[PDB]
């Protein structure tokens, strides 16, 4: 009775992954991120795939 | 009195207007951040007594001489993101909003 | 007394795959060279991504259109995979239309000027009805590394309206790469070393141009290195004196004073230009008026004052 007319507005926004989120696996091993290395510094093996 | 909400908001300039239909919400898919406003709603004041300041006030402005105050919801901080839907609903017997 | 590596036996094995060779080359310098070159040409080399899209109907990614049968966020994610090759251009327009039953690929991309699509079967769509129409408008651009769209301000100078998608540029044509050390086939040279390059693009880039661009980056990176040797702002500030219409009296006493701009006035507190002569209580009223005007008022303290 006091409600006219109402409006609702919904926002989207993407979270892209970075350092300070939380990452865990599933046999109780958590963490936080501490860095985004770039590609060229993580170890690769004898193929090229880092 | 009445709570009616439009796109002309006294006391707001062309720079916040640019995402506003003629009913007074932000378009879908407007991507919105900081305090941008949202909806554009009005509050009204009494006032019963023209004296006649607010008589010239209202001579050189127009009618309203921005008598009636403006809450309208903003952006709170931190939040950004295009807009998706917005849902409107009217009252029963009152007219229908535009979109 | 160093041998120097030639680029030879450069050989390809698919429309991706590429070995390059270089023949001779000393003890160590393999791998160091090997190294070099990876991290190069890993981190940045030039290649054309998709930077913005435009369909007809949409009005954000978070929608749908009827008759296709993806998300216009999961068509986005096609898009970007999508590699083209630019001729002499950088802002490239890459419009498609089409209509009827079937997948949509890059094979029905309108044939633009100087554009090659590497792969013409890279699907970005799905069409489910015979009378459902898509029609975007795709535009492309050259880079060097990874810029996310939400990164980029300088894009939104000019206001973009509503119903233009951003998509994040990854501009990196090269995915994999991997180097071997052998030793090579000379028998005359007692010992002596050979580097092969396995090289995995998406075939945006020539595996001998892209082993030129990284060794040119490379020696002007060194470059630096083969001579070391070595070894008051606001505008209302600054301003002429005789600018504020003051009275008779204070200009000469200003004057005596050597009140020549007026940031030197508004940093005198109240208590000791009193003391200057003749200066009339009335008449302090009248410079602490007008500066009021401004709103300057007596009492600022400044770091460092210019000369001019």
């Amino acid at each position: 009775p006091g409600v006219l007319k109402i409006v609702k507005v919904y926002l989207a926004v993407k979270r892209r992954i970075q350092p300070g989120d939380k990452m865990a696996g599933r046999h109780g091993n958590k963490g936080v991120i501490s860095k985004i290395n770039p590609i060229e510094d993580m170890p690769y093996d004898e193929n090229g795939t880092p | 009195g009445p709570e009616e909400i439009t796109a002309d908001i006294p006391n707001v300039g062309e720079a916040a207007l640019s995402k506003l239909d003629e009913s007074g919400i932000v378009y879908i898919g407007a991507e919105v951040t900081g305090g941008d406003i949202l909806v554009g709603k009005v509050t009204p004041k009494g006032e019963t007594q023209l004296t006649p300041e607010e008589k010239l006030l209202r001579a050189i402005f127009g009618e309203k001489a921005s008598d009636v105050k403006d809450s309208s919801l903003r952006v709170p901080n931190g939040v950004s993101g295009t807009v998706i839907d917005v849902q409107v609903f009217t009252r029963d017997g009152v007219e229908k909003d535009k979109r | 007394e160093f041998l120097k590596p030639r680029l030879v036996d450069i050989e390809q094995v698919s429309s991706t795959h590429a070995k390059v060779t270089l023949e001779p080359l000393e003890r160590g310098f393999g791998h160091t060279l090997g190294n070099a070159l990876r991290r190069i040409l890993l981190s940045s080399m030039p290649g054309c991504a998709v930077t913005e899209v435009e369909i007809d109907g949409v009005l954000h990614e978070y929608s749908t259109k009827e008759g296709v049968q993806e998300d216009i966020l999961e068509i986005l994610l096609n898009l970007k995979g999508l590699a083209v090759r630019v001729q002499g251009k950088d802002e490239v327009i890459l419009t498609l239309n089409k209509s009827g039953i079937g997948p949509v690929t890059a094979a029905d991309i309108t044939h633009d000027g100087d554009v090659e699509i590497v792969k013409p079967q890279h699907v970005i769509c799905h069409l489910t009805d015979e009378n459902a129409s898509i029609s975007m408008r795709i535009k492309v651009q050259r880079g060097r590394g990874y810029v996310p769209a939400s990164t980029r301000i300088h894009s939104e100078e000019d206001e973009r309206p509503i119903g233009r998608l951003l998509v994040d540029a990854c501009y990196s044509p090269v995915e994999r790469i991997a180097y071997n050390v052998e030793a090579a086939r000379v028998e005359q040279r007692t010992d002596l070393d050979k580097l092969v390059i396995e090289m995995e693009t998406n075939g945006t880039i020539d595996p001998e141009e892209a082993i030129r661009r990284a060794a040119t980056i490379l020696a002007e990176q060194l470059e630096a290195f083969v001579d070391l040797r070595d070894v008051e702002f606001d505008p209302i500030l600054l301003r002429p004196v005789d600018d504020l219409e003051l009275t008779v009296r204070s200009a000469n006493c200003l004057k005596a004073e050597a009140i020549h701009y007026i940031g030197d006035l508004v940093q005198r507190t109240e208590v000791e230009l009193l003391k200057t002569p003749n200066l009339g209580k009335k008449s302090l009223t009248e410079i602490k008026d007008v500066l009021a005007s401004r709103g300057l008022s007596l009492g600022m303290r400044l770091e460092n004052w210019p000369p001019a």
